[PDB]
DNA sequence: TCGAGAATCCCGGTGCCGAGGCCGCTCAATTGGTCGTAGACAGCTCTAGCACCGCTTAAACGCACGTACGCGCTGTCCCCCGCGTTTTAACCGCCAAGGGGATTACTCCCTAGTCTCCAGGCACGTGTCAGATATATACATCCGA
DNA sequence: TCGGATGTATATATCTGACACGTGCCTGGAGACTAGGGAGTAATCCCCTTGGCGGTTAAAACGCGGGGGACAGCGCGTACGTGCGTTTAAGCGGTGCTAGAGCTGTCTACGACCAATTGAGCGGCCTCGGCACCGGGATTCTCGA
């Protein structure tokens, strides 16, 4: 459940950048510093597909609606649909060389987000080479993330100033738009914009080092305009603790941050979040990345090509070994008497 | 490579602290505190900018005086340092606890 | 509009520096949060009584000499501002 | 881990002086009335407190690092405690004696209150030099060999 | 002990905006007059403070032995200063604006004040029982084995 102790790694391959699961969670891709499209099996702990792509370090990857189609972005704009049969090129054409984010929309393989560096997020279409750049209020920010939710409705739109604006992914529906304040001096930098899997409970990180936990069903009742308080404000206590990388469980119930300093790792919860283990690591490596798995307790964590992993919660006992054995805690006294001295045709193959 | 030995540079900050006279803490964290810890037992108040200054002044003067005394019980215990326990001490004997 | 923090906005060098002012060589780590606690308990009886006075003047905003009359039962008399 | 034994802790009989209660009575608190005014309240103005914004840099913050001291340990030594024996004055009951402090009656002169008058203090409008601030520069001191 | 490396007073030049100084003018202090009531002052008495005399004993004073606290030297490894380089939010300007403090005008309900009774609280006098006090026996913590 909560991953707990080494269990070991899988450096196979170095230069490590990037890691993606795919739908089930069960597949890996990994752009490395030359960009290769690296697969492995998990139960067998093995390599599954290794196939050269590029040169550059290849920064976005997302799989498809059925865990069969994929995605590149390098260094040099190169932005195609990719598959996991070949993986051939499909489209090529001008970006600002600085690219974060391409997502496809999650009930359509046709429309995909691209999030440059510091330009405007421009949705295209993947029937053709069409474009469609969403609007900025600001336009001195140039840093506005933006998401597709987890169903396909709407996209959320936040600058560099806390301010909210949510778009919908055909029409740009204006459904609801706030900025945040607390402790209040100013606003904060976004850092990021999450999703879960299970419902709608999300989160934003914040330049603040406090993470605020949001729900969209109260943000489309308060619609535009309103004041939506968090959830759950989640931080470090005793010092400062920068964050590079936060994410959900495989549900969205626990909630794992990766900081930016320490190697040393922190764990939360939804509901109650509370700081249930801190899951140390070696001091002179530099977290890169992180990534977890919905049925399992997997952490991929890219430290420079070193991707280690720390799996557990699964603590051996008896009684499924000997059921006969019953462990008691304590010393249990007891008597377990109060007196010390048909033919249903059941199927086999009901599928 | 000129390095000095540990607490000359604190002398010579306690001579020039103690010969000048001016506040010591920024103002608008203390403002804001001060609207902070305002804000619970009536909502919707605002302040004279002197009244802050007054406020500030005085904490400034109580603070200073404790760690004089306080300063006083750490010599008479055989020590250098301060500790919270002779803070406490300090507060005890005062009568304000 | 509303504040919940600053209480941690006094920051660690300035409690130095009163320290320096009052006298003082070497400071243990566990000083801090004791400061703190002993500033707010003291602030919290003097914004009572100022808040007192203001409510039975019947107005909003706080004067100068509100804080003063507040001082002045505590036994810590201020000069100095009318 | 044990018995001897020296303070303690209920239990019971005696008696006694101080709460408690009762009574008898003067003074003050209540009723009923008027009347002059502090303040209750409405209305107008205008000024500081708040809000926002842009630019900067001083100031906070993290991080090694090297060192010095707060605490523990161990030996010492002597002086403050527990006890016995002897003096002495605190105490208690008692006696006498006399100064001073409540006490009332009786003038009286000293301050509240009124009215008239008129100038010392106060808001306002000036100028201008004491000190702030910048700049070079002897020199006093501290750590290391 | 000397030698360099410093932070530190020390001399000088320039602006400037608080401080010192004239100005009109008024509202509050001075000058006379009047009462009536607070307070000064002369008896006075009786009580409560001072002073003294024997008894007795319980407590203070004085030795004595000793063993447990004060205390001083050593040893360590721990926590906290010093210096440097890297972020950020305090601070300093400019603008708006507006609730709200502050001054003015009007009236009226509400406390000051003056006889008048009456009952309610205050001084005086019993008394009888809760507690003082003493004997006596059960209990129990301490300290050498």
């Amino acid at each position: 459940n909560y991953p707990e102790e080494a269990d070991g790694t899988l450096d196979c391959i170095s230069m490590a950048l990037t890691c993606t699961f795919n739908r089930w969670g069960t597949l890996l891709a990994v752009g490395c510093n030359d960009g290769r499209i690296v697969i492995w099996d998990f139960l067998t702990r093995g390599i599954a597909k290794i196939i050269s792509a590029h040169i550059h370090p290849v920064c976005s990857l997302c799989w498809s609606r059925d865990g069969h189609k994929l995605v590149s972005a390098s260094t040099d704009n190169i932005v195609s649909q990719w598959d996991v049969l070949s993986g051939d090129c499909d489209q090529r054409f001008r970006f600002p060389s600085p690219i974060l984010k391409v997502q496809y929309h999650p009930r359509d393989q046709n429309k995909v987000l691209v999030c440059p560096m510091k330009s405007a997020p421009v949705m295209l279409t993947l029937s053709d080479s069409k474009h469609v750049v969403l609007p900025v209020d600001d336009d001195s920010d140039l840093n506005v993330v933006a998401s597709f939710d987890r169903r396909g409705e709407y996209i959320y739109t936040g600058n560099a100033k806390g301010k909210i604006l949510v778009l919908k992914t055909d029409s740009q529906d204006l459904v609801a738009s706030f900025r945040v304040t607390t402790g209040t001096s100013n606003t904060t930098a976004i850092k990021s914009i999450e999703f879960a899997r299970k419902g709608s409970c999300f989160l934003i990180n914040t330049a603040d080092r406090i993470i605020r936990v949001y729900d969209g069903r109260e943000i489309l009742t308060c619609g535009r305009d309103g004041e939506p308080e968090p959830m759950q404000k989640l931080q470090d206590l005793v010092n400062r603790t920068p964050w590079k990388k936060c994410c959900f469980s495989g549900d969205g119930e626990y909630i794992v941050a990766g900081s930016a300093r320490q190697h040393a790792l922190y764990i939360w919860e939804k509901s109650i979040g509370n700081l249930v283990k801190i899951l140390h690591g070696t001091r002179g490596e530099l977290l890169l990345d992180v990534a977890w798995h919905p049925v399992r307790p997997i952490i991929a964590s890219i430290s420079s090509g070193v991707v280690s992993i720390w799996a557990q919660n699964q603590v051996e006992n008896w009684s499924a070994f000997a059921p006969d054995f019953k462990e008691l805690d304590e010393n249990v006294e007891y008597e377990e008497r109060e007196s010390e001295f048909e033919d249903e045709e059941v199927d086999v193959t009901s599928v | 490579p000129h390095r000095y030995r540990p607490g000359t540079v604190a002398l010579r900050e306690i001579r020039r602290y103690q010969k000048s006279t001016e506040l010591l803490i920024r103002k608008l964290p203390f403002q804001r505190l001060v609207r902070e810890i305002a804000q619970d037992f009536k909502t919707d108040l605002r302040f004279q900018s002197s009244a802050v200054m007054a406020l500030q002044e005085a904490s400034e003067a109580y603070l200073v005086a404790l760690f004089e005394d306080t300063n006083l019980c750490a010599i008479h215990a055989k020590r250098v340092t301060i500790m919270p326990k002779d803070i406490q001490l300090a507060r005890r004997i005062r009568g304000e606890r | 509009k509303v504040l919940r923090d600053n209480i941690q906005g006094i920051t660690k060098p300035a409690i130095r520096r009163l320290a320096r002012r009052g006298g003082v060589k070497r400071i243990s780590g566990l000083i801090y949060e004791e400061t703190r606690g002993v500033l707010k308990v003291f602030l919290e009886n003097v914004i009572r009584d100022a808040v007192t006075y203001t409510e039975h003047a019947k107005r909003k905003t706080v004067t100068a000499m509100d804080v003063v009359y507040a001082l002045k039962r505590q036994g810590r008399t201020l000069y100095g501002f009318g």
